[PDB]
């Protein structure tokens, strides 16, 4: 059961002067904090978000985010090829852990330019990234050599401070992260397949935890066709799934959509596919 | 890397005409992340949405889920218009 904290960065430069800055902090894909700009703080979306840190200790780490976006801003502009040419672009970091099943933490800090890898922090140096050419090394250079604690504090951050964090979030959220929430389900007519013929969909909506089952059957036999769209978030932590299976018209009568789930506890939802009386 | 928008839009509940739902637009694999996101309320924009922060997966590219509460009638259509740098034109998903 690998679990998973990323405090994610999106800035983009609209011109050689102006940027904008977005940040936020992910359990899992479950989002726990924000970031606010026009203070520099953590925005805590949860009560368990301090995930068993102090005061002392979070309030910390903002100030290390400040200096960071500080240092940031500062160097961007002074090496900023300044050239409208090279304008806009926008950065992504996704810098934090992942505990894996025995307990071993891993770290990690990836950085993209333009939607491409542009370089990763592996042990204690930064890595250009390989597809990329000079940009990636000249931020490496900067990153390995014109700064002090820069590596240091990243390493501490994503190796020790992150998994402790992480698992505190866990603890701290336990009752959140351990729910469970009874999907419900409902039957419609999806785009049709073509004349003669229907789409059953079967809705199933508002499960947590993610694992589920939805089949279109008839009795006891699975049917083949039917296909699963991705798992879609529902606002307030839930989750929707869609399963759709295209049958000739005359052959709909029978089938069945049927839902399995943890907070179900054997009693799985059956509906019927109707259309008509 | 430019990757354009896919918009998927579904409702919390079964449509009953007459009762609270929650409208969801799901607008994910675009890059980069500038956007125009609304849900619609009869082609007219809807104010009262709410939206996640923005994040993206592994391959870099930005997912958004937008949600606004709602209450739908037999007369009213609702839908979800996404504007990206990567669309010709705005691109408007409706809801069932
Ligand atoms: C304008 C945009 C700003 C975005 C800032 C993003 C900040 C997030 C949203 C704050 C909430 C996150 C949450 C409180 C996480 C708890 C903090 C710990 C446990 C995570 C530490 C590991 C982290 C993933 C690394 C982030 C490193 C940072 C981006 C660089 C700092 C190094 O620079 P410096 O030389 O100043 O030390
Ligand atoms: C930079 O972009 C910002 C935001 O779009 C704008 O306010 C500013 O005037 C621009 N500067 C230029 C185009 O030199
Ligand atoms: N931001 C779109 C998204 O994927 N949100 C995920 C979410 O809200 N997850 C809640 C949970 O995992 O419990
Ligand atoms: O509110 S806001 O003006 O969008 C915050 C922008 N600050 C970031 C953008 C420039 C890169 C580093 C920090
Ligand atoms: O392991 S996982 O549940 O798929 C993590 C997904 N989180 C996403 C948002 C935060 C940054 C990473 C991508
Ligand atoms: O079942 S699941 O929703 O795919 C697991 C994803 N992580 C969840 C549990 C711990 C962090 C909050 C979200
Ligand atoms: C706080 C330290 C931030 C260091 C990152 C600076 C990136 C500058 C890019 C210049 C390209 C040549
Ligand atoms: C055009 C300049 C590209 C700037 C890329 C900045 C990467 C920041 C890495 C931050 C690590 C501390």
């Amino acid at each position: 059961e690998h679990v998973s904290f990323h405090v994610i960065q999106i800035f983009s430069f609209v011109n050689q002067s102006w940027a904008r800055g977005q940040g936020s902090g992910w359990l899992d894909e479950l989002q726990t904090h924000g970031w606010d700009s026009e203070s520099g703080t953590i925005i805590f979306l949860h009560q368990w978000s301090k995930g068993q840190f102090s005061n002392e200790e979070l309030s910390d780490l903002e100030l290390l985010f400040r200096f960071y976006l500080f240092g940031l801003t500062r160097e961007i502009q002074d090496h900023a090829s300044q050239d409208y040419s090279k304008y806009p672009f926008e950065v992504q970091v996704k810098a934090g852990c992942e505990l894996h099943s025995g307990g071993s933490p891993e770290g990690f800090f990836q950085v993209a330019f333009n939607g491409l890898d542009l370089l990763s922090f592996q042990q204690t140096t930064w890595v250009p990234s390989p597809g990329c050419g000079s940009l990636a090394q000249s931020v490496c250079h900067l990153l390995n050599h014109q700064y002090e604690g820069v590596t240091e504090t990243v390493y501490n951050l994503i190796r020790s401070t992150c998994p402790r964090f992480l698992l505190g979030l866990l603890d701290a959220g336990k009752m959140y992260v351990h729910r469970q929430v009874r999907p419900e389900a409902w039957l419609s007519s999806g785009p049709s397949p073509g004349p003669g013929r229907l789409q059953l969909v079967c809705h199933v909506s508002g499960f947590y935890p993610k694992p589920v089952w939805v089949m279109w059957m008839r009795g006891e036999q699975e049917q083949q066709g039917t296909q699963l769209g991705d798992i879609l978030p529902n606002a307030n932590g839930t989750w929707y799934l869609r399963a759709t299976l295209d049958v000739a018209d005359g052959e709909a009568a029978g089938l069945s959509c049927r839902v399995k789930h943890s907070s179900l506890e054997g009693q799985d939802i059956i509906l019927y596919w109707r259309g008509s009386l | 890397i430019q990757r354009t928008p896919k918009i998927q839009v579904y409702s919390r509940h079964p449509a009953e005409n007459g009762k609270s739902n929650f409208l969801n637009c799901y607008v994910s694999g675009f890059h980069p992340s500038d956007i125009e996101v609304d849900l619609l309320k009869n082609g007219e924009r809807i104010e009262k949405v709410e939206h996640s922060d923005l994040s993206f997966s592994k391959d870099w590219s930005f997912y958004l889920l937008y949600y606004t509460e709602f209450t739908p009638t037999e007369k009213d259509e609702y839908a979800c218009r996404v504007n990206h740098v990567t669309l010709s034109q705005p691109k408007i998903v409706k809801w069932d």
